[PDB]
């Protein structure tokens, strides 16, 4: 019932063999952005899966960017 | 000789005459032969510091074989407190023995020793052997019939009253 | 130096007695040896126990000059006071009350005497304990305060004052079972209670004011056992705390017993005084960082520190797990608090890394509590919710944040001070063989089992960070910065303790790598000692991870081979690995290895089967054995059971190749038997039986009859064998080598014949083919042999086929005991200590018999069932408490089947009841079965409830058609006032009323025998006073209702 | 012996022995440098290669710059002569693509041992990143100066 979701998201991550470094750091620049957003997919495969019906619990992570910010508000010095 | 007073007691028909002399001889008692009051025998081991010497006072485990009882504590140099783990009660007895023995001798090492524990089926789990926490004794297992940490407690005994830590047992 | 007569002539009490000579004797029993000392020993002895003793005891305090014999006066005394104070005349009792109070207050007096005798006045102590214990608060209500005011008057006087006050609450609270009735104990509880305040108000205002430093930790002495009962509001309403934190905690001489008074308080789980263990915590870890600094080295503190400071390490880490085990949740949800929080946490790390046993298990005990909940909390979400990689983290519930900086820590202590998963002994038996025996459930495999649950829960918190401490460690070992024996073994241990608490994936990966590195750091290591270590506990890994080897047939097959290679090794204790190894692969495997593998047609076992000779040729015979048993593991996972029958076919096939010559060449003559190899190589051929029948089970049946008959004929021709030797040189040969391979012989015959029948199920052929040669081979030569020959466990191994056969087995019953009974009860009817075996393994037959084979009691004559019953009182009357047990459980057995034979009942009671109460009660008036007291009371009950029930319709007296209750009630009391005259009437009546009103609440009516026990030891008077006899009857009454109550809802 | 505390010996040491740590220090940077291509390939030296390792690290802890300044030279000098072919190999490390992982070359796998360990030293004893100086210039004006490429 929840093995499968975590095999299916080894195997995507598994699935994207890299790309193979070879060329100028210009191309190689390149095939960086290429890698980069090819990890931005996986991430959003996998967090688009997890909102299927685990999204309940990780819901949270893009939105931690508001606790974290309450939390570096109140940073009152009341006393030593 | 450098020989020290030993108290062993506990219940009675526990195995303390029987790891008396499983000490002595080397054989293995099976008989239980009551004990009446106290035995005295001595009982020799060759650490690396050389020769020593326990008294040890087996005592009866059977009140109406008490005897002087407590009496035979006096001026006693450490204590065994010993008992089977396959009898709870024999177990639970054991505060009153340990109550008795300090009663005497105030701050002296003490070795709570839960004999045959090789007989298979264990009463006494280790879970609930707790007693000596609190009262700051030092258990330990042992089996006077498959010899399982034989001389345990002997040679924790030797290493408090000698003060060596790192004092050890020699063969001859 | 003192001839008997000489001793005794003490004993005429018309001389007076000669101090010197009583310092004498008992110089020599504290000094000589042997004769004189036993003589000293007895003689003192029966003094003790003489009447009249204590008229001397008074002169002997004035005049005696021995401390050691004043402490023999005073013990005569305790038992006067502890039998006959009742019974002493109350002039003598007040003088001599008034005579020890004054000497305890003139050696009080002596600073010299207080360091000197402090044995000798805690024997006092002891005794006006007693004294008061008969007569306070009735005839002393005003002690306490005088000696509160005179407490105020002396310091030392106050230190003696809280040390008989110690003395006093212990003997009241924690030691009153057993020697005190309930309600002079719930009296005495009582008063102690009300005038409490009086203490405590003294107490403080000795902490608050003196500076006696010994008077001091008396003090808290007293306090500390106090602690135990106390009404909570005396405790933390107070200054006590705070003083005890502020004033004591940082002295040395005192911190030790502060500190146990603190964990004291800490388990008290209340909520009224939540704010004040907060307080506590708070105050005391400010005094620990400033006596102990978190950067001190506990481990070598401990190491290099003195008994002292080792038992406060020790005090402290039992503070700390109680505190936090009843007050987690009571500190997390205070955020100002936390940093305190952690300096406890961080505490009991550097507090685990001591050198003692003891303190790691208080550790461990707490972090498997914080491990319990953080794995009773987390599971919901991570176990019952997919995760990823760091995943964990954001699905966290908030408790486990909160303990989350220290769980590394925690699993690094783990994987550092792992313990030896098993423990193995070289044993010597009685027959001179050293075997190895596995310890069970010893104190160490609780430990390594508490440590491997902790680090699973652990793991399943989280697993990623415990695999990288594992595989950080191994690298510290392929790079050599960690490398020792023990520490590769305990990561190995550590490793092999997990399996299961990962995904299959995880653990195959993290296998892979593991086993990669190992490998690899044995191409790497230099020497054969670190390569068979590291082999060794390769093979250990991988035993305990049978589910990747499931996977893989491959690497299982090489694996195998592997090991049968190493089985040729001669380097210490490769083989034994190997063969242990081999033994856990079977077991966890068997269907991998008989089951036809993909890339091979034949299961592997058949390689194994062609190949075994070449396999043991290097091996030990207990070697073989362990690679039988195996095999017997593998075989038995078959299911065809002609193939299961071919297998075991070739299977034991070479040891029915020497089995079968050797029954040839006996057949040509018998004196081989006298042969020590032929004997020896008999017990290995056994030893493989039994352990293939163990390991294979029923279907072993096909290879035990092939030799049944002709092994049966072994033994005779064995028994016989031995038994003229023994005629022959007495018992002295059977110290001999080869009447000690005899028997060995015999003992694995009857373990075989054990271990198939236990296993069997088909119990119709097992009795119709497999016991007449029993009885005919066995049975009839144990009968014919002499008793030093006759084997014990002969007796037992009957048992074991009732105890699988049952009523199959009932006709045969009646054989048996002709042949057996007598012979082994006039063997053992006449003491208690001869042939232990022989009783117990008799009594477990008997046991067995009853259980299983009743109707065999129905059919025999009343003759023997009446030597039965003999028997059975012989049984629980005896001192070997697993016989006593055994005979009750009996006992109590045949009393329910009785009831379930309506006809027999009457007869039954009217031939044996009162005779069977006379035997329980003269057992249960006899101390020395206390141990089986749970049970006595058990039968009791029922016992008593069957005459109460009106289930025994005949009148116990024929010629007196009474109430069977009635007549029961006349007879119980006067067998006990014929046992025990001095008893008052009333105390029996009661005590017989209640044996009725309790037979249906068993605690109660054990803690009633349990008063009567303590009633007899006292010569009780016409004061009934400390009786309580209303209250108790008040009690009885009560519980008679709720009885009844019990009665009409059911 | 390696399993002696080398900064303990270094701070109470006298001057022949912290010269000694701190030769020994150049002779193992050096000939390290020089000849782990030689000493990489011959299996049987492994183990004592690792020792030598071992002393780096304990010399790295010594209590003074130039000592560590020595050790960092060497680690770095490793860290460059790892030339990472594919980098994405470490990136497939994690529960991406196993084989390209598996790929990792060989010096990189004898090396496995103690590239945590460097990493950990490192962390443990990284220096400041920007030093800034009080300066009093001749108008008696106190300012702060940003250093730039002194030594630290």
């Amino acid at each position: 019932d929840l093995l499968k979701a975590v095999r299916l998201i080894k195997f995507l991550y598994q699935s994207n063999p890299p790309p193979n470094p070879e060329g100028t750091r210009q191309a190689r620049r390149n095939r960086r952005r290429r890698w980069r957003e090819r990890q931005r997919q996986i991430h959003s495969i996998s967090e688009r899966i997890l909102s299927t019906y685990l999204g309940r619990s990780a819901e949270p992570v893009p939105l931690q960017t508001v606790d974290e910010m309450t939390k570096k508000f109140g940073t009152l010095t009341i006393d030593c | 000789q450098v020989q020290f007073k030993l108290v062993l007691v506990g219940d009675g028909g526990t195995g303390k005459t029987t790891f008396v002399k499983r000490h002595l001889t080397g054989e293995f008692e099976k008989k239980y032969v009551a004990t009446l009051g106290v035995e005295v025998h001595p009982l020799v081991f060759h650490t690396n510091r050389g020769p020593i010497k326990f008294n040890v006072w087996d005592t009866a485990g059977l009140e109406k074989f008490g005897g002087l009882r407590d009496g035979y504590y006096i001026q006693a140099q450490c204590a065994i407190i010993m008992f089977d783990v396959t009898s709870r009660v024999t177990y639970k007895n054991v505060p009153n023995w340990h109550r008795d023995l300090v009663r005497v001798c105030e701050n002296i090492p003490i070795v709570l020793c839960g004999n045959k524990v090789d007989i298979k089926d264990r009463k006494v789990k280790a879970k609930s052997i707790v007693f000596h926490r609190k009262k700051n004794l030092q258990y330990y297992d042992i089996s006077a019939k498959s010899n399982y940490n034989f001389e345990k407690p002997f040679l924790w005994l030797a290493r408090k009253l000698i003060g060596d830590p790192n004092l050890e047992f020699v063969a001859m | 130096m003192l001839a008997d007569h000489a001793a005794r002539q003490l004993l005429d009490f018309s001389q007076k007695l000669d101090i010197n000579l009583l310092d004498n004797v008992v110089n020599c029993l504290y000094h000589g040896e042997g004769a004189q000392q036993r003589m000293a020993q007895e003689v003192l002895t029966h003094l003790k126990e003489h009447p009249d003793a204590w008229t001397r005891v008074d002169t002997i305090l004035e005049f005696s000059q021995n401390m050691n014999t004043k402490y023999y006066g005073l013990q005569i005394l305790e038992n006067v006071i502890k039998t006959r104070w009742k019974i002493l005349p109350r002039n003598q009792c007040e003088g001599i009350k008034k005579y020890v109070v004054g000497l305890i207050i003139k050696t009080s007096s002596d600073p010299t005497c207080v360091e000197k005798e402090k044995v000798y006045i805690g024997k006092l102590n002891m005794i006006l304990v007693q004294i008061l214990k008969q007569e306070w608060p009735k005839h002393w209500p005003t002690f306490i305060s005088d000696i509160v005011g005179a407490s105020r008057t002396s310091e030392s006087l106050c230190q003696n004052n809280m040390v008989i006050l110690k003395l006093l609450s212990e003997e009241v609270f924690d030691f009153s079972s057993g020697q005190i009735t309930q309600v002079k104990s719930k009296h005495l509880k009582d008063s102690m209670c009300n005038e409490f305040s009086q203490i405590f108000q003294l107490c403080q205002f000795v902490m608050e004011n003196s500076q006696n430093a010994p008077l001091v930790h008396a003090t808290l002495e007293t306090l500390l056992r106090f602690l135990n009962w106390i009404p909570l509001g005396y405790i933390f309403e107070t200054k006590l705390i705070s003083t005890l934190i502020y004033k004591f905690l940082n002295v040395p001489m005192f911190r030790n017993v502060s500190l146990k008074c603190l964990t004291e308080i800490a388990g008290v789980s209340v909520s009224q005084y939540e704010e004040q263990f907060v307080t506590l915590f708070t105050l005391t870890m400010m005094q620990l960082k400033q006596m102990l600094p978190l950067n001190t080295n506990i481990r070598l503190a401990y190491s290099n520190g003195k008994d002292d400071e080792q038992n406060f390490i020790q005090n402290l880490s039992l503070f700390l797990c109680t505190f936090l085990k009843e007050h987690d949740q009571l500190i997390e949800k205070r955020l100002n608090l936390r940093e305190t929080l952690m300096e406890a946490l961080h505490y009991m790390l550097l507090v685990s890394e001591v050198e003692e046993t003891e303190i790691f298990k208080i550790c461990l005990e707490y972090w498997n509590h914080l491990a319990a909940e953080l794995y009773r909390e987390s599971p919901f979400s991570t176990s019952a919710s997919p995760l990823l990689s760091g995943s964990q983290h954001f699905d966290v519930p908030p408790r486990r944040q909160l303990y989350l900086p220290m769980l590394f820590k925690v699993r690094l202590l783990m994987v550092s001070r792992m313990a030896k998963p098993e423990e193995v002994l070289v044993v010597e038996n009685d027959q001179g063989e050293v075997v190895r025996e596995f310890m069970k459930d010893t104190d160490s495999i609780n430990l390594y089992k508490n440590m491997r649950e902790t680090l699973v829960y652990l793991t399943h918190l989280d697993y990623v960070d415990t695999e990288r401490i594992m595989t950080e460690k191994l690298h510290n070992q392929v790079n050599g910065t960690e490398w020792s024996w023990k520490n590769l073994n305990t990561l190995c241990w550590a490793i092999g303790s997990i399996s299961g608490a990962m995904h299959e994936e995880d653990e195959k990966r993290f296998l892979v790598t593991v086993i990669k590195d190992l490998l690899g750091l044995c191409e790497q290591k230099r020497g054969k000692d670190n390569k068979a270590i590291i082999a060794s506990n390769i093979m250990y890994i991988v035993g305990q991870y049978p589910r990747f080897l499931r996977a893989h047939w491959k690497f299982l097959k090489t694996v195998v081979n592997k090991l049968f290679e190493f089985m040729h090794e001669t380097h210490d204790g490769v083989q034994d690995m190997a063969c242990d190894t081999f033994i856990k692969i079977a077991q966890k495997c068997r269907r991998h290895f008989v089951q036809v593998q993909v890339g091979e047609v034949m299961p592997f076992i058949d390689e194994i089967l062609n190949n075994i000779n070449t396999i043991i040729c290097d091996l030990q015979p207990q070697q073989v054995h362990t690679f039988y048993e195996a095999v017997g593991y593998m075989i038995g996972a078959q299911t065809d059971q002609t193939v299961q029958e071919h297998l075991i076919e070739k299977y034991m096939l070479l040891p029915n190749q020497v089995w079968d010559s050797i029954i040839q060449q006996a057949t040509k003559n018998v004196d081989i038997l006298k042969d020590p190899e032929t004997v020896k190589q008999l017990g290995s051929i056994l030893k493989t039986n039994v352990r293939a029948c163990k390991a294979v089970g029923h279907p072993f049946v096909i290879q035990l009859g092939r030799i049944y008959l002709d092994m049966l004929n072994v033994y005779k021709c064995l028994s016989e064998n031995i038994s003229a030797a023994i005629q022959a040189n007495g018992e002295m040969v059977t110290k001999q080598p080869l009447i000690r391979s005899m028997r060995t012989v015999k003992r694995e015959t009857l373990k075989l014949i054990s271990g198939w029948v236990s296993r069997s199920n088909d119990p119709q052929m097992v009795a119709e083919n497999f016991v007449p040669p029993l009885l005919d081979a066995v049975l009839i030569d144990y009968q014919r042999n002499v008793p030093a020959a006759r084997e014990p466990e002969v007796l037992s191994t009957m048992a074991i086929i009732v105890n699988k056969l049952g009523g199959h087995i009932t006709a045969e019953i009646p054989q048996i005991f002709d042949a057996v009974f007598e012979c082994t009860l006039n063997m053992i009817n006449k003491d208690f200590e001869e042939y232990p075996e022989h009783r117990t393994n008799f009594f477990l037959l008997l046991q067995a018999v009853n259980s299983h084979c009743f109707p065999a009691f129905l059919a025999i004559p009343p003759t023997q069932f009446k030597l039965v019953l003999d028997s059975i009182i012989w049984a629980f009357k005896h001192t070997m408490r697993n016989v006593a047990d055994t005979g009750l459980q009996i006992l109590f057995t045949l009393l329910q089947n009785v009831a379930q034979e309506e006809a027999a009942a009457q007869s039954f009671y009217q031939t044996y009841f009162c005779d069977i109460l006379q035997h329980i009660f003269s057992v249960v008036t006899d101390t020395s079965h206390t141990a089986g007291l749970t049970m006595h009371a058990s039968i009791l009950a029922y016992m008593f409830n069957l005459v109460e029930e009106g289930k025994i319709s005949t009148s116990l007296n024929p010629g007196n058609p009474v109430n069977n209750q009635i007549f029961l009630q006349e007879y119980v009391a006067n067998l006990l006032k014929s046992a025990f005259p001095h008893l008052q009437d009333a105390q029996v009546k009661l005590f017989v009323t209640g044996l009725f009103s309790l037979n249906q609440d068993i605690p109660a009516f054990k803690e009633h025998l349990r008063d009567f026990l303590v009633q007899i030891k006292e010569f009780a008077g016409e004061d009934t006073s400390d009786l309580f006899l209303e209250e108790r009857e008040i009690a009885l009454r009560q519980a008679d209702e709720e009885k009844h109550k019990r009665q009409m809802s059911v």
